[PDB]
């Protein structure tokens, strides 16, 4: 019967779910619990770099506030 | 433990052959009709893991469905010595298991086992599809009776 | 009598040009194609569990062939030799002698199943109901020899299949 | 001119048919067909069987039309021998031939939509066909070769009830035809694989000695069934 | 909504095979998990069922016993395991089984039926029945020359 | 952890190419009013991995190859390349994130032409070699569309940059304002992956050569079509993504790439096969005039609706 | 550096799919040049080669669309598109896109 055909279409789309989520979930891993930052320009990349000199760890995910003023 | 270690390989390589039958078929006449009757809805062959329609080149098992002539001889000979092996052959119907109701004629030869070598012999004229899918499934279970690798062990 | 299969004439009016622009443009009949495809995927599929179903076979099919016996044991073949006679592929042979009580018996009664066109020929002349086609047709085998049935693996048979033989035959000989 | 001969210079097997075919590009420009692989002699073989004995060979020709088959050899027979079938065994040759009919039809236009590619037809309508192969071995206890049909009639009467499941059979065939055509008849593809080609003119088909809906394709109306009727 | 009523179909399957078990045992011997009517069961432990709402065909069926004469059956199943008194009925060349119209017993049919044989050593081996035709002759066994 | 996000794409990847096969089997079947697969294993779950191993453990084909070095080059390059198309594809978030990414799949998609073209070479046959430009022409030839109907899409984005695609489809599917290139787009898939009705390699392979691991071919193939309907769906049935939750898109997202991939088994269920010559006919005469035409109206539109995508 | 490590990860495990799948079958022991090729085949190719050239001028298109010599623009893009349709409507009209004989 025709429902017998969803247990191989279940198991390709948990197969094809899992490069999604893996992505996803490592970027947030690395970023601390951020997006990955998205540097496509100069501009972008300038203020990334800017970051991670102003981070004072070399991260340039780790942003920091109005305690530093 | 090497014994139980090649007694689970063996179990496994045979498994997965068996589980995977490509056959190609030689339709030669009125055979190769019941043989379509066996990829038919009703039974399906297709559900066993034996596709259809499959090229020589990725052919496990050759199926001679009808009378094998003279002049065809060579022919079958020619796509036998170019399966990959390993390979099996399934004899269909009386005409190719042994000449059948053209056994005495001066055209025929009489047995395609004269040719190349045969596993499975399927009585009738011709074998229904069912009957077919027996000898099918009768090569299966020859298949999960091999011991390549107990015998590579012990030599 | 006759008809047309394909003597049509296309309506050229602004309508139908434009019903025909719509179908090429739009692909109308292929994607009504799509739907009969789609239908038979929601319909219950026509295959069977074999080897735990098995598709329906009559009283009459022809299979495997037996030797048959009367009720008392005794064989019923007489060695009459019209099976022999009959056989369109010659896949019988018989011999015969006078048995030790006086009978006429067979001493040999081989078929060649791979001679054989299991047409039935040899179960209709026989006058004894001693041939016949049983309704087994599983009994491939590995081998070429076991093909030959010899008078000892004929009469086994019969004893095997008797009770489904019988009753088969019960079931179609007043249509014979 | 590239050449297709099967051989040396060529590694391929080619079957039950061998076609030596000689190309110009894409165009065919000789087709040249090699026969004789399922060659068996069987005219000579039946020089040696009774008449009886000779009626299962008809089955083993077309083996798609096997009933149809003995009919046409049943029917010679009857000729010579100067008798005639009763006729209800007449009645039961014409339905199992144009059963035998369907076989053939199904047949021929599923496999012929298989080799190009239309591959779903084949599945629908083969169920059909085992249906009556169940018609055959009801019969005769033979799915295909029944050797049904002998001079004089039929071997066997239908067993009771038969009729009844022709009936629901035949019922409900129309419409696999129509879903049949629905895939076919007015598909783009399908019609650019077969419009205009193997055109053919009625003086051909004639001189050529093309019979059946090789003839009527051209428009010939010639059908023996209404010309030459039998049974 | 159907669906409910058709997952409880589904679980009552579970339930009609005696449990998780006896419902998964059957999906990976006979790959179907359907509930029939136990119609009776041969003396080899073959358990045959009817289903008359099934289309004709998969309306009766045999679950294969796990041994036959010695053999172990679980996983290997086979056509010719099924005994000539229920072939009849499971091929529907008839529709009464033989609990309720059982074969005519006589002294010579087999009381245990066998499966096919090929490729072991019960195998049938062919050889001709007839005896010797020509009889040669032995020459004297006490010298005379 | 960036080598760990690398195996979690490949590993899935070649997974769901071998339950493809169990899934467009078992389609197939039920359209054919039959089952497919369901013995090895629970309703055929085995098949798949009963399949792979008899495939790698069969005797290699015999005939002598003309050119060791390009048999082995040719299953490399296709398997290879096949894996290359995912790793710009935002799944919502890509593994590499290129600012040219759809520049970066068409030019590799260019190249995939050569694994055809290698194994023609190494097979040491004339048929085959002739067998190999066939499918060379083909493929090239519905190449030009395809550039042409991404362009054309592309002009409603405003960059090559996939993710883009995400954010231009935020309030409605490219489909709707593009259906005419969609439907053009979804055929030419079809005819350049060789699948039915444009499966003449195996068409034309009929009658009346060295050849490499089919397993590496077959699998390089199917990863192509998923890695093709997957394009389809980000570039005509845009998912809407919430940063706060990535997982709703690749839900959504996964289910219309299956559907889509499912309806390439549905279409080589229904057709047949084109000839050579009309399937050349198809693109150079039908789909080329319209990709052209449309590609001129959808330069033309977004300027005179004043509804130009912004660059970045 | 990461599309170099995503680039040789994929083809590496390509190669080593390929040895494998060259040597595990190995565990077991199992015992004149113009190519007869119509030159209507040559020209598709061409024809190809030169409709990806002109293809490649559309590419900056949707990066030039946002000048605001958009008239010019709009004049140099429909130029090339409708060059590239004329070069069509010429290889069709002189039989260059059949395939008999
Ligand atoms: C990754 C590796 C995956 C290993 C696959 C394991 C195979 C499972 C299996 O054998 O199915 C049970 C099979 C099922 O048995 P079967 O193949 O005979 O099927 C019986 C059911 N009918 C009657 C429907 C055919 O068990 C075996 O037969 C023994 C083979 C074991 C091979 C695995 C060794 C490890
Ligand atoms: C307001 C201003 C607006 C301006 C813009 C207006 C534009 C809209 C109006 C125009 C519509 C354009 C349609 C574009 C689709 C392409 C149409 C087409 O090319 O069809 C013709 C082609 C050949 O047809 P043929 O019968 O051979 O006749 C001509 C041959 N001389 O036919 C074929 O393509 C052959 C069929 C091939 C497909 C067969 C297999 C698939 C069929 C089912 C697919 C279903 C579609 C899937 C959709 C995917 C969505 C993602
Ligand atoms: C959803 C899967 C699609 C298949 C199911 C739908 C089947 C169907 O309804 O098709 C039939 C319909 C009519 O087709 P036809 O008779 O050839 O056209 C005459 C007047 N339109 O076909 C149609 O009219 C549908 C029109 C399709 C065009 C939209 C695709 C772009
Ligand atoms: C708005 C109203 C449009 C009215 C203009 C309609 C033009 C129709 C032209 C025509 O009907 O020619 C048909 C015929 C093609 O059919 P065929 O059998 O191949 O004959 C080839 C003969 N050279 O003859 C032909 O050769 C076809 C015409 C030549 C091919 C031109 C290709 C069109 C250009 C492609 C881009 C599309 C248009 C601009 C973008
Ligand atoms: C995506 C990739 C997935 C790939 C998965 C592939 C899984 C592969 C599983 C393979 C299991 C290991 C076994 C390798 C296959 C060997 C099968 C076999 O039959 O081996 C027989 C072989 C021959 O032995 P023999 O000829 O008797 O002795 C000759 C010695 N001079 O005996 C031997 O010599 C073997 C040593
Ligand atoms: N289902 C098809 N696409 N047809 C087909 N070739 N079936 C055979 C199944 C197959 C082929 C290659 C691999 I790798 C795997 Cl795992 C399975
Ligand atoms: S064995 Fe019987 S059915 Fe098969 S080809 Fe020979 S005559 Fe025809
Ligand atoms: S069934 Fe026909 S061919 Fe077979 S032994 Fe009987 S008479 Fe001879
Ligand atoms: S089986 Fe019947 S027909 Fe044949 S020899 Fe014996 S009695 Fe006569």
């Amino acid at each position: 019967m025709w429902f017998e055909v969803l247990p191989g279409i279940a198991v390709m789309g948990v197969c094809l779910f899992i490069p999604g989520m893996a992505t996803a979930r490592i970027h947030r891993f690395s970023n601390g619990g951020k997006e990955k930052r998205v540097a496509h320009y100069p501009y972008q990349w300038y203020l990334m770099e800017r970051d991670r000199r102003v981070s004072g760890v070399n991260r340039s995910y780790v942003s920091k506030g109005l305690e530093n003023i | 433990r090497g014994e139980y270690v090649v007694a689970k390989l063996d179990d496994l390589i045979n498994w997965a052959r068996r589980s995977s039958l490509w056959p190609m078929t030689f339709g030669l006449a009125c055979c190769a009709v019941e043989m379509m009757h066996m990829a038919a809805p009703r039974y399906d062959m297709d559900r066993f893991g034996v596709v259809f329609r499959a090229s020589p080149r990725q052919s496990d098992v050759m199926i001679v469905a009808g009378t094998l002539t003279n002049k065809m001889a060579p022919a079958l000979r020619k796509v036998y010595d170019q399966m990959p092996e390993p390979r099996y052959v399934v004899s269909m119907g009386s005409c190719a298991n042994g000449g059948g109701y053209y056994h005495y004629s001066y055209s025929v030869v009489r047995g395609c086992d004269r040719i190349v070598p045969v596993d499975i012999y399927v009585p009738g004229c011709p074998p229904t599809a069912e009957a077919l899918l027996y000898g099918i499934l009768q090569l299966q279970k020859k298949i999960k009776r091999e011991k390549r690798l107990r015998i590579w062990y012990r030599r | 009598t006759y008809k047309y299969v394909n003597l049509r004439e296309p309506s050229m009016d602004m309508k139908s040009v434009t019903d025909r622009a719509a179908q090429t443009l739009l692909w109308t009949e292929l994607i009504r194609g799509l739907g009969m495809t789609l239908s038979y995927l929601f319909r219950e599929p026509a295959t069977i569990n074999y080897p735990f179903e098995k598709g329906p076979l009559s009283p009459r099919f022809r299979g495997e062939h037996a030797l048959r016996r009367y009720p008392s044991g005794e064989e019923r073949c007489i060695a009459c030799k019209l099976c022999e006679a009959v056989c369109p592929a010659q896949a019988i042979t018989i011999e015969a002698e006078p048995r030790a009580d006086g009978s006429r018996r067979t001493t040999r009664y081989d078929i060649d199943m791979t001679k054989c066109i299991y047409c039935g020929f040899c179960q209709e002349a026989c006058p004894v109901d001693a041939i016949v086609e049983g309704p087994n047709f599983e009994f491939s085998t590995e081998t070429h020899e076991e093909l030959l049935y010899n008078k000892e693996k004929l009469l086994n048979n019969g004893d095997k299949w008797e009770a489904e033989i019988a009753a088969n035959i019960q079931a179609d000989y007043l249509y014979r | 001119n590239l050449t297709l001969n099967f051989g040396p210079q060529h590694p391929a097997a080619h079957g039950v048919l061998r076609l030596v075919m000689e190309l110009s590009g894409e165009m065919v420009r000789k087709c040249d067909p090699h026969i004789g692989l399922l060659h068996r002699g069987t005219e000579k073989l039946i020089e040696y069987k009774t008449y009886l004995q000779a009626l299962p060979y008809f089955d083993r020709l077309d083996y798609v039309s096997m009933m149809c088959n003995e009919q046409a050899y049943s029917l010679a027979v009857e000729k010579l021998l100067n008798i005639r079938p009763p006729p209800r065994a007449q009645w039961i040759r014409v339905l199992f031939g144009e059963i035998t009919r369907l076989l053939n039809h199904i047949m021929a236009v599923t496999t012929h939509a298989l080799d190009i590619g239309a591959m779903t037809p084949f599945f629908w309508m083969f169920e059909e066909r085992e249906k009556m192969f169940e018609f055959y071995e009801r019969v005769s206890g033979a799915r295909m070769h029944a050797a049904y049909v002998r001079p004089g009639g039929v071997h066997q009467d239908l067993p009771l009830g038969l009729m009844d499941d022709i009936y629901e059979f035949s019922k409900n065939f129309s419409l696999r035809i129509d879903e049949l055509e629905e895939m076919l008849t007015n598909n783009r593809i399908w019609r650019n694989r077969t419009v205009d080609i193997g055109i053919v003119t009625a003086e051909d088909a004639l001189n050529y000695g093309f019979s059946g809906v090789m003839l009527r394709g051209s428009g010939i109306q010639w059908d023996l069934r209404k010309t030459q009727p039998y049974d | 909504m159907e669906l409910l009523q058709v997952l409880k179909r589904g679980l009552q399957q579970v339930s009609g095979h005696g449990g998780l078990r006896g419902y998964l045992r059957v999906l990976f011997r006979a790959n179907d998990v359907r509930v029939g009517t136990l119609v009776g069961e041969d003396k080899y432990g073959n358990k045959y069922y009817e289903d008359n709402k099934q289309f004709f065909g998969r309306h009766r069926w045999v679950i294969y016993t796990t041994e036959m004469n010695g053999k172990n059956t679980f996983w290997d199943v086979d056509g010719s395991m099924v005994p000539p008194e229920w072939h009849r009925w499971l091929h529907c060349m008839t529709d009464d089984p033989p609990t309720v119209k059982p074969p005519t017993a006589r002294k010579f049919i087999w009381t245990n039926h066998k499966f096919n044989l090929s490729g072991t050593p019960q195998q049938y081996v062919p050889y001709s029945t007839t005896r010797k035709k020509i009889q040669e002759w032995v020459p004297p066994s006490t010298p005379y020359k | 952890m960036f080598m760990i996000n690398i195996l979690m794409l490949i590993i899935p990847i070649l997974l769901a190419v071998a339950f493809l096969t169990l899934v467009e089997r078992k389609v197939l079947g039920y359209m054919q009013l039959r089952k497919g697969p369901n013995v090895v294993g629970p309703y055929g779950l085995l098949q798949p991995i009963a399949d792979a191993i008899k495939l790698f453990i069969k005797e290699p084909l015999r005939p002598a190859t003309s050119s060791a070095s390009m048999f082995i080059l040719a299953p490399i390059m296709a398997l290879g390349l096949a894996l290359t198309m995912w790793i710009p594809l935002p799944m919502p978030y890509p593994l590499i994130n290129m600012n040219l990414g759809v520049l970066f799949m068409l030019a590799m998609s260019s190249l995939a032409v050569y694994s055809i073209l290698w194994s023609g070479w190494a097979s040491n046959s004339k048929y085959a070699l002739i067998g190999a430009l066939r499918a060379v022409a083909q493929t090239i030839s519905y190449e030009v569309t395809l550039a042409i109907i991404l362009l054309s899409v592309l002009l409603m984005s405003g960059s090559f940059t996939l993710s883009t695609l995400i954010t231009t489809q935020e309030q409605m599917w490219l489909i709707l304002p593009a259906w005419p290139l969609a439907m053009m787009w979804f055929i030419s898939t079809l005819a350049e992956t060789n699948r039915a009705p444009f499966d003449l390699t195996e068409g034309e392979s009929e009658l009346v050569y060295a050849a490499g691991p089919f397993a590496l071919f077959f699998m390089a193939e199917y990863a192509n079509i998923i890695m093709m309907n997957i394009f389809t769906a980000i570039l005509f049935l845009g998912t809407s993504h919430n940063p706060h939750m990535p997982e709703l898109y690749t839900i959504n997202f996964t289910i219309k790439s299956l559907l889509l991939t499912m309806s390439f088994l549905w279409i080589r269920a229904s057709y047949p096969r084109f000839r050579y010559d009309q399937l050349m006919h198809l693109l150079w005469k039908n789909f080329l005039p319209l990709t052209l035409a449309l590609c001129m109206w959808h330069v033309s539109l977004p300027i005179l609706t004043s509804g130009i995508p912004p660059q970045t | 550096m990461n599309l170099m490590l995503a680039l040789l990860t994929n083809f590496t495990l390509a190669t080593l799919l390929v040895i494998i799948a060259f040597w595990l079958p190995q565990l077991n022991v199992y015992s004149s040049a113009r190519l007869p090729f119509s030159m209507k085949f040559f020209l598709v190719a061409i024809t190809f080669l030169l409709f990806d050239l002109e293809i490649a001028l559309l590419l900056p298109l949707p990066w030039a669309s946002q000048t605001a010599n958009l008239n010019t623009m709009l004049t140099m893009a429909l130029f090339l598109i409708i060059l590239l349709a004329v070069s069509l409507a010429y290889e069709w009209t002189q039989k260059g896109l059949e395939w008999t004989e």
